[PDB]
């Protein structure tokens, strides 16, 4: 939520996009399409896998320790043995709760970050040929067939080629 | 006619709830569990060396209770004590039973070298019907019951120097007779005494005559004590009666060895982490199966479950 | 500070806004006004309340523990009892210091985030009828009475209705 | 003429200083305190069961010091020991006083069932002027001072089986006479002996004749010991002299019970958290009132104060 | 990485800038230049120094504690003394690992934040006289000698003075 | 022709690797080390008061071993025990040696006030060839070996009231003769007894006759015990033989004092933090030099190194 895109100015996700986490949905004269963006999807997945690798199978080897169950009443020494262990468990329980809370807040923020990065990447690409509609969609002011859409996704779109046409439509009266 | 290009993100119909700094229930596309909360129910016999105590406690294997004769000189990474275990030799108690159990468990070996002590003056190899080997009256394998010889028990004075590189662990005892006649019959003197000492320490025990709740034929008791002799040091044993003598020493190491109480059966499998509930996988960083673990284990926590978000916030269509 | 709005390109706050945390201040031909934005104010407050609920009254029940004051010198066992407790207090003291430090840094960043979100919400709404003056203020290039201001705040502003008028003023020579 | 629209945020004239990762003093609009640093000064008698020891320690209530007779069979969630408490019976000491205090405090009950021990052979119910009940020479309510009968003290041998489902806690003692004449007068033998035992354990005490610093009329002492008998087990007491015998057992539970040292008065109020300084509110997660707490409490920390930002950075006009 | 500037839409850093962390590189008719921006450089450095001051020389005074090496086998009490200490070391080791991980992630994000802030500061300054080329560079559509570049860096650039000239070049056909 | 203005950031050819939440190796422009992993090799004699034990343990300085006479009445912030230390007086052992060492180390002073005990009835100032002062037979400076006078050892009964504001620490002993003739020659009775007591406590020791491994001429031993007398309390010593008597008390404080085992030499330098490896700087928050520290120290961690990023991510040209 820290960038306001996911669960913000984007009203909902696309349950139909199943080859990526972030993508494009276009409508032009040739029809309507949906294609996933890989660089931003891979960027979010790699970061989340990084977290997991720092947590999964990094465990502690312990061997002989202290007794933690008791069949007799003993008093002073047993109290301290129980206290030591109860103190340790509470502290690791706290570490566990905070760890998950922190990581989850960051996972939500970094996925929001990666959405915004893709939005910003596209916005600079389209230069003065398009206008942000405010809901994660750009209005493209020129003829843009599927090969033209593909060049935007692929990052090969020459804005100069359509500038005159878009400027005319953008600033018509 | 132009065109419209929309930037977006994916979503799922079956999201998962996770906690954050600001929210204790928020839906993400996917999550993974960080608290191991299930066990296989059995203790894997690999990769650690598991010693199933079966009917025997560690102490009874140490002392040489007859039905525990099979455990002689065994080593272990983890000794598993079953609740069905029983003692079937001469009734005994151990001052600081817990410390003796822990040091042997920690040492991880029952290796025992015999040693020739000069017990000239007393009879050896005393036996009892509370401790039978194949129906025959016997005693603790590692202990030597000394009693009178021709109605005389002289002042014993025997030495055993540790000239080895390792420490020696000596286990010895004191008989507490039920009756004064039992005292004089066995040891001649009206009351005994035992002093085991080294250059650095000493332990002196006066026996206590008097009956104890009947246990398995006997109303007397044997108290068990231990002594560690360092290299260059000397074991010195004195007795004017009631000495339960050692037949040698145990090697005493330091290692990764320990002991666990559990009635989980042993299985043919491979698992690094052992709990009294059985082995658990160690792929997760946390677990709430048991606060008692052995090996490479997730750390115990109070929580049932802790869900780590592995995906963005979920916003369905 | 992470978005640079609060205590950044906004020079100071408004001590006079007492019905919200974020808002609007306008000047047109009908006069000058101030109105608080609720959705962004509620968004920041709900997040901060979320933090508080995770901290307030979640305490630990403890009963019989160990002794922590002593009237005699005793040595080995007393040393360990004091050490255990002194170790526990230092660790929870550390947890407390880091918790507050982390939470406060995030509280400042999320309030900065919510300011930026409102700025961005408005900027996309005004389309090509306005220009960012750089200090958190937009210059609106057309006649915009109070009903026109209200439609911006309320989110009902049709930019098409004023586009021709604003484009003429924006690109005059 | 156009229009200008400015986006902004609020501010206050009276901001608060907080710490962050990058800054130990930054001004925000508002903050809340996370360290409870004040107490009400009184211990709330609710919702926990508070037992005000007043003039009595827990041990003296256990033993049955006459001015502590009111505490008989009481239970408690928290026993409060006042510094003004005093002992006013026969002078005594307790080996491992601390462990006996903790186990009884933890058990949370003074429930005492009487039991009929066969003390045939000795006189019972010995008394002293150091322990008076309404001006009359008396003794600890829960202890039985056995002494000679017609100048004879036979070898006592009495059994008490625990056939109940619960554990039994037995408190017993040993008299250490000031003089040899006091020894022979009370117990006939030149030196006594006491052995309390079960199937699993034993405790044997030899009395020590000799005076001790004068305390409240007496220069002898009574040493206090305890024994826990499990179900199916048997209490076995032996004495050839100086036995201070128990009149029964205490129930010994496990619960949420404990004991606290404090001179804070008891009040009529409701508070979950108790410190020796008095009750404190538990709305905050941390507190630096006292490292000694009982109940649902904030966790002790060294810090006076920890301010949590509840508002944005403050930038006044 | 959370703003996508450093190691994002900026392809690499400038090894040649040695008087600052963030700066400007321009090309006009008079030549090509490089000058460091101080306010953003000082902003990042002050934040990082703030972290260091919270960590450097804040240590704990401890005097008599417990023994932590042993020459004899002792059992129950020695086990608890070893356990207490081994537990403490593991917990502080964990605190140390998480501290550095958290701080480093934030240090990378705040330096990325400060880069973006400078980019945004410049973008609003240039108004409609320039266009974002998408790689951290602005194309300036008018004559801008070195005194004109200096006014941008210094924050004295009057966009009105060049607006007519830039608007003509921007919207030529 | 226009112009182009590029925004950017710096970079370096020699970046450093750091860990993050998402990455365990990422390059930044600069970093700083947070784990102190080196020592100077010597213990700085400032700003703390260092007492180099040299050839003497703390206990031997306390008791007054002749080659330790120089340590009398010294104070210390940190007592440094060398491995080359040796005992060169009468052979002894100490029940709870560790507790006596810790309480004296913690107290931080060897201050000793002499006191006039009434030992009328026995000879004083016994000596031995195992404990020589300038070739002359002597004894522990702070202990008084009492033995018979004209073949008689009466029942000693001596009192010493603590009428001071501070606590008194009394160190005393018991001789365990090698032979029965040695017992009767020194103390006349067939077996001795020692009882040191206060209003609150008591310690009674029965000597044990019998030889012990030969140490430096002797096969008997002296057992060392201690007693703390509070203000208003009274020290009461009784003996029918074998008492090694104190010549006074030690002051017993509470402070910042302790004791460390190390063979690191002492140097002329200033360093707040002391480890057995020598002083270390305390500029960093963590250290992995030693888990044993004294003073204002970085906290011990298992990690070699922990690099804190002090610069942005590094992306070279
Ligand atoms: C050595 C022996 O046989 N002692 C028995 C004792 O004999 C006395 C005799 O030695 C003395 O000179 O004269 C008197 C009167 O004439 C006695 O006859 O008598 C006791 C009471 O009758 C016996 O106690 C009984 O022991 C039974 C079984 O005993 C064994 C055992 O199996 O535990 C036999 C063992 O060989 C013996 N151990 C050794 C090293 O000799 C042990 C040992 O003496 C006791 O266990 C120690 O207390 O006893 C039953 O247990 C029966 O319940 C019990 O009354 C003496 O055994
Ligand atoms: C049983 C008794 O009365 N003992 C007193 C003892 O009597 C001796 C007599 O039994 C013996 O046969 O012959 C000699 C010489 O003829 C004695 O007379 O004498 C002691 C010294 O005179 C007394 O000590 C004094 O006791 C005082 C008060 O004593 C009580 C008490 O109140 O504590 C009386 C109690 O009834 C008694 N307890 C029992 C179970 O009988 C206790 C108990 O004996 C002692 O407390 C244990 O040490 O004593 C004063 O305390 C006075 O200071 C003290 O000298 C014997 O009481
Ligand atoms: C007091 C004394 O001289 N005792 C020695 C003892 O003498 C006996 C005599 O007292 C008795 O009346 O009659 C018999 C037979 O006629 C003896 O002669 O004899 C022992 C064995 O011969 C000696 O043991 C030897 O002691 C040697 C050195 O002893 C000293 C020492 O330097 O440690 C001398 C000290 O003055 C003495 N201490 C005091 C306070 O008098 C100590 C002390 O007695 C012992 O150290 C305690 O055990 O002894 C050698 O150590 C030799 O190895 C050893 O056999 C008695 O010393
Ligand atoms: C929710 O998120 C979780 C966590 O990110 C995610 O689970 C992960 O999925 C991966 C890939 O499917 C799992 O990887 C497997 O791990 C096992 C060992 O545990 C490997 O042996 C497997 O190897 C196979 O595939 C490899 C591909 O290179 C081959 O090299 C190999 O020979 C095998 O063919 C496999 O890689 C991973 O275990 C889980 N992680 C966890 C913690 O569960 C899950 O996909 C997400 N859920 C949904 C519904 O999307
Ligand atoms: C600085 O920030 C703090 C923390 O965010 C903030 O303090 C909070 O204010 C709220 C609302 O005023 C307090 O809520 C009250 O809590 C008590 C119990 O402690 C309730 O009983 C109260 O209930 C009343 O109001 C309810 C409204 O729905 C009714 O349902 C009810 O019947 C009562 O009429 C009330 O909700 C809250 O306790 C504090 N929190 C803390 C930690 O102090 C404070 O407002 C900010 N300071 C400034 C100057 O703005
Ligand atoms: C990598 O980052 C580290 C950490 O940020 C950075 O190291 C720091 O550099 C500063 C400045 O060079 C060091 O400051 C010095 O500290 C000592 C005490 O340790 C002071 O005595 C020094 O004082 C001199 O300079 C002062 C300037 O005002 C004068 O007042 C004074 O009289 C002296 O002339 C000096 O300030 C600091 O110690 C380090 N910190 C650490 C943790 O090392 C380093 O520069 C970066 N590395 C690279 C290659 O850029
Ligand atoms: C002191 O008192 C105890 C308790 O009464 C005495 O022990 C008791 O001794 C009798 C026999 O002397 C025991 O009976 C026996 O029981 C077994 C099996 O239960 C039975 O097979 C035998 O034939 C015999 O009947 C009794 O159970 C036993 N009690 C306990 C608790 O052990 C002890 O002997 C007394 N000592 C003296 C010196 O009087
Ligand atoms: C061994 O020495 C101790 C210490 O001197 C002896 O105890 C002392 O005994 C006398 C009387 O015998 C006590 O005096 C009494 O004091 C009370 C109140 O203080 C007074 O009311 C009496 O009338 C009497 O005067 C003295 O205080 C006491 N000292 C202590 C410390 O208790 C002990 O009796 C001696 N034992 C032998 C066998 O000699
Ligand atoms: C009980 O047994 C022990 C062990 O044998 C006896 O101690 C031993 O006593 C002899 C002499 O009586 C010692 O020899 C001496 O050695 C020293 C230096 O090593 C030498 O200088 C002397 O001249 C003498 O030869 C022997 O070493 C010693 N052993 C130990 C381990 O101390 C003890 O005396 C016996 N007691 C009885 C009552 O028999
Ligand atoms: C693993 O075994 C432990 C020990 O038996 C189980 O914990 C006990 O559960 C009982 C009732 O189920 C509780 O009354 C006890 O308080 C628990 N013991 C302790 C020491 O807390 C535990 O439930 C088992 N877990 C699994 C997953 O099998
Ligand atoms: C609560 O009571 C405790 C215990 O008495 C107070 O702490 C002691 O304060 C004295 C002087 O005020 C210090 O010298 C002691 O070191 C403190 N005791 C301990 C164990 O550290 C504490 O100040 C009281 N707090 C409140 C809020 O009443
Ligand atoms: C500081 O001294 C300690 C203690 O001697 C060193 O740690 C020991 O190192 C040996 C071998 O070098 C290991 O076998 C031991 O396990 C270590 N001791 C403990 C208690 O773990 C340590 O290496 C020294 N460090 C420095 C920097 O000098
Ligand atoms: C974009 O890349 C895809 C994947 O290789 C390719 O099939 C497509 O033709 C490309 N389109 C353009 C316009 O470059
Ligand atoms: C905006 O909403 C407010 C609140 O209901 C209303 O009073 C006002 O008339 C609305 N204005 C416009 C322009 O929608
Ligand atoms: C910008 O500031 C620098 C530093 O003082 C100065 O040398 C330069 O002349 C200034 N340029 C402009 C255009 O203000
Ligand atoms: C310490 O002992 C050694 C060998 O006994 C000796 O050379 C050295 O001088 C002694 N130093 C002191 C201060 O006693």
């Amino acid at each position: 939520g820290i960038f306001g895109a996911i669960a913000g100015f984007i009203e909902n996700g696309w349950e139909g996009m199943m080859d990526g986490w972030y993508g494009f949905r276009h409508q032009n004269s040739e029809g309507t399409g949906q294609a996933a963006d890989l660089k931003s999807t891979q960027a979010a997945i790699n970061q989340i896998n990084g977290k997991l690798n720092r947590l999964i199978e990094k465990t502690n080897e312990k061997f002989h320790q202290i007794e933690k169950e008791f069949s007799e009443v003993e008093g002073r020494i047993q109290d301290l043995e129980k206290y030591v262990e109860d103190t340790k468990i509470d502290l690791w329980s706290y570490n566990a709760e905070l760890l998950v809370a922190l990581e989850n807040q960051h996972t939500i923020d970094l996925t929001d970050s990666e959405m915004n990065k893709l939005f910003e990447r596209t916005r600079k690409q389209l230069r003065e040929n398009a206008e942000d509609m405010g809901n994660g969609c750009f209005k493209i002011y020129h003829k843009c067939d599927n090969a033209c859409i593909g060049s935007i996704r692929n990052g090969t779109y020459d804005h100069d080629v359509y500038r005159d046409e878009a400027l005319n439509n953008r600033f018509q009266i | 006619p132009g065109a419209t290009l929309c930037l977006g993100h994916h979503a799922v119909p079956n999201g998962t709830l996770v906690k954050t700094i600001t929210n204790d229930q928020i839906e993400v596309t996917n999550a993974t569990e960080l608290v191991q909360s299930s066990s296989t129910g059995r203790i894997c016999d690999s990769p650690h060396q598991i010693l199933d105590g079966e009917n025997c406690t560690l102490i009874d294997a140490l002392l040489g209770d007859p039905h525990c004769d099979g455990f002689q000189n065994k080593e272990w990474d983890l000794f598993v004590e079953r609740s069905k275990a029983y003692s079937n030799c001469y009734p005994y108690d151990v001052p600081d039973y817990a410390s003796l159990r822990s040091l042997v468990a920690s040492s991880g070996t029952l290796e025992f070298n015999n040693e020739s002590f000069n017990w000239t003056g007393v009879a050896q190899n005393g036996t009892s019907s509370a401790c039978k080997r194949r129906s025959i009256n016997s005693f603790f394998s590692r202990l030597n019951w000394l009693h009178q010889l021709k109605y005389r028990y002289p002042a014993l004075n025997v030495t055993m120097p540790n000239n080895d590189k390792f420490d020696k662990l000596y286990i010895w005892g004191v008989h507490h007779p039920s009756t004064d006649s039992d005292q004089t019959s066995l040891y001649t003197q009206a009351s005994g005494r035992v002093t085991v000492s080294t250059k650095r320490s000493q332990q002196t025990v006066i026996p206590n005559i008097g009956s104890r709740p009947w246990v398995r034929g006997i109303s007397s008791r044997i108290s068990i004590y231990w002594t560690i002799v360092k290299p260059g040091d000397i074991l010195l044993i004195n007795s004017t009666g009631n000495l339960i003598a050692p037949r040698g020493y145990f090697k005493i190491r330091s290692g990764k060895s320990s002991i666990m109480r559990s009635d989980a059966p042993i299985g043919k499998c491979n698992s690094e982490c052992i709990t009294p509930n059985g082995s658990i996988p160690n792929d997760k960083p946390f677990q709430n199966v048991n606060r008692i673990t052995y090996g490479a284990c997730p750390r115990y926590v109070k929580q049932n479950t802790l869900k780590l978000a592995t995906g963005m916030r979920n916003v369905p269509e």
